[PDB]
């Protein structure tokens, strides 16, 4: 993909491909509340990295116009304010406050840089993507089961990870403190770099963890021990030894040297650990530290956060912020994601179709809940 | 009762609604002094012993009996209700006083609630009880279903079980909940009272209350 072809592709994309229809169905929420869509904030980034925010619109048509007119490189979605963002110059200080916003999550591979071997920095491969996969199953399960949230939309970021938008009625009204509390409820990976062991578990395991573990178990072997091979060598398995008591470093060091592959070595660890309990949950702390999701609280903490809009375009990859089927998550492939260059081709002859269907399926169940 | 005082114009329980009553300045002023000593007693016992001890349970029970706090326990109820709303005028003047007044009133409810029957607590199944037993023991008698949002401090530290948006909390932990939401409404009321005061502040009849804090 060539990012210089970008500004032309946008015009065509914004004019004949962007699903404004389904888009408006979302942000207006059946028009049950007035000025809901009209008070929504957006922000655009144009050429030469010129940034502007506090942008709002009257309706779907008003949106369709200014967008293809402006042709932005980045589009972020903000919160629902007390007034119109583009009228913020009339409102006096102290009355312009964010009042409602969907609950959101931003997951980034950059936060796993200390526990992946396949890629580095912003580079990614199919061997690591299972991290994002496991994270979704862990999170999506909790929100549905523990929090009873019924309307959950996950979206690929365009490159390094995935976003989630929760649009349940009761959710959009949640305070910042509650938002922060759930992050703590979901977060287990605590520490920066000074801390090598970022997970410590008590003797008694909270179910949310237990259920999350049982998910990781199903992915661990092929991801951690095969694709990543975290016990390939000493340089690699010492990092593990940093996560355990010193009293067993030597014992495991030998078994690792006597072993041939990571699977054998991981099996050894389990036996030594199990024997160590009889004489705690060292096995699970390690799986978690390597597979459990890391969360930047800031993105979900603030109600006034501008987050990249779905169906937006990544200025470098050209990839689309496409919806994802939770039912067919394991089969998802971020490399098979339609590029803007690819679907503009199809229009002048799209591959975007199957993903929009999923977004509508989301909208359909959203109406029924709003109704019944 | 020559001197009179309009509360309505001036304005175990959470002390939510003001008292609409006319009372004597002597009752008013004395009732303040009465509750002040009480709070100062709580502060001394809180330093002396530890809450839960029988001596603490025995001593505070005595001072409460001493300070007069069915219809048998009604006269103190009116005393406790009104006395509190007066002190709101005193200890709203500063964060230290607010915190002080709060902290003592906080420690107060604990005891008042410590000596409370389980039956009345609920007012202010058995198969589903045993069905979710394991899932709760591993997480963290009666258990109540709260919207998770109201149980922030609990689930944000994984000290309770969640399911379908609702927390399942014991009676041991539900104390700090009511204790804290109360702490908010009170500190909120104090903050409000701190706005209400500088119109009545100059009143001589209120001078001894605003000074001998
Ligand atoms: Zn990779």
């Amino acid at each position: 993909f060539d990012p210089t072809e970008l500004p032309e592709l946008l015009k065509l994309y914004y004019r004949r491909l962007f699903p404004y229809s389904q888009y408006y169905r979302w942000l207006n929420y059946g028009g049950v509340i007035k000025n809901y869509f009209q008070h929504r904030e957006f922000s655009f980034t144009l050429k030469d990295d010129i940034y502007i925010r506090y942008q709002s619109f009257n309706n779907q048509s008003d949106l369709e116009k200014e967008m293809q007119a402006a042709n932005p490189y980045k589009i972020d979605i903000g919160a629902v304010y007390s007034h119109r963002p583009n009228q913020h110059n009339t409102v006096k200080l102290g009355a312009f406050q964010a009042q409602e916003k969907e609950l959101v999550f931003d997951i980034d591979m950059t936060d796993y840089d200390d526990v992946r071997r396949c890629c580095s920095s912003a580079d990614i491969c199919p061997k690591c993507w299972t991290l994002m996969t496991m994270a979704i199953r862990i999170i999506d399960r909790a929100l549905k089961e523990d929090f009873g949230f019924k309307h959950r939309l996950w979206v690929y970021s365009g490159r390094r990870g995935v976003h989630c938008w929760v649009c349940d009625e009761s959710v959009r009204k949640l305070s910042s403190a509650v938002r922060s509390g759930i992050v703590e409820y979901l977060s287990l990976v605590k520490g920066g770099q000074d801390v090598k062991k970022k997970v410590h578990l008590s003797e008694k395991i909270h179910p949310f963890i237990r259920k999350s573990i049982n998910i990781i178990k199903k992915y661990f072997e092929e991801y951690a021990l095969v694709n990543q091979d975290i016990l390939e060598n000493k340089e690699s398995w010492d990092k593990i030894l940093a996560l355990v008591p010193e009293t067993i470093h030597d014992e495991l060091q030998q078994s690792f040297q006597k072993s041939h592959n990571s699977l054998q070595r991981w099996e050894h660890l389990k036996k030594v650990a199990s024997r160590y309990q009889n004489n705690p949950w060292l096995e699970w702390e390690i799986m978690l530290q390597y597979c459990f999701p890391r969360l930047d609280i800031n993105v979900s903490k603030g109600i006034n956060h501008l987050l990249k809009s779905p169906f937006s375009v990544h200025p470098k990859t050209g990839r689309i912020s496409v919806p994802i089927d939770l039912q067919k998550v394991d089969q998802f492939d971020p490399f098979t994601v339609p590029t803007i260059s690819f679907i503009c081709r199809e229009l002048d002859a799209t591959s975007l179709a199957p993903y929009v269907k999923v977004f509508e399926h989301f909208l359909e169940n959203l109406d029924k809940s709003r109704k019944g | 009762g020559y001197s009179e005082v309009n509360l309505s114009k001036l304005f175990l329980q959470f002390y939510l609604q003001p008292p609409s009553e006319n009372i004597s300045l002597i009752e008013f002023e004395n009732l303040a002094i009465d509750r002040v000593k009480l709070l100062k007693s709580v502060e001394n016992l809180g330093v002396s012993y530890v809450k839960g001890t029988e001596q603490y349970q025995s001593k505070l029970e005595s001072e409460l009996r001493k300070l007069k706090f069915l219809e048998d326990e009604y006269e103190p109820r009116r005393r406790d209700h009104i006395s509190h709303f007066i002190l709101r005028l005193a200890y709203c003047q500063s964060e230290e006083l607010r915190r002080w007044f709060i902290q003592q009133e906080m420690d107060l409810l604990r005891f008042r609630f410590s000596i409370l029957p389980k039956d009345k607590i609920q007012d202010f199944s058995d198969e589903e009880k045993t069905l979710r037993e394991q899932e709760i023991v591993a997480s963290s008698e009666s258990i109540y279903k709260i919207p998770f949002a109201d149980a922030l401090d609990l689930f944000r530290g994984r000290k309770v079980y969640l399911e379908d948006g609702f927390a399942y909390v014991p009676l041991k932990d539900i104390v700090a909940i009511i204790l804290n939401e109360f702490r908010a409404k009170l500190s909120k009321a104090l903050a409000l009272t701190a706005r209400s005061l500088p119109a009545v502040q100059s009143d001589e009849r209120l001078q001894p209350l605003l000074n001998h804090l």
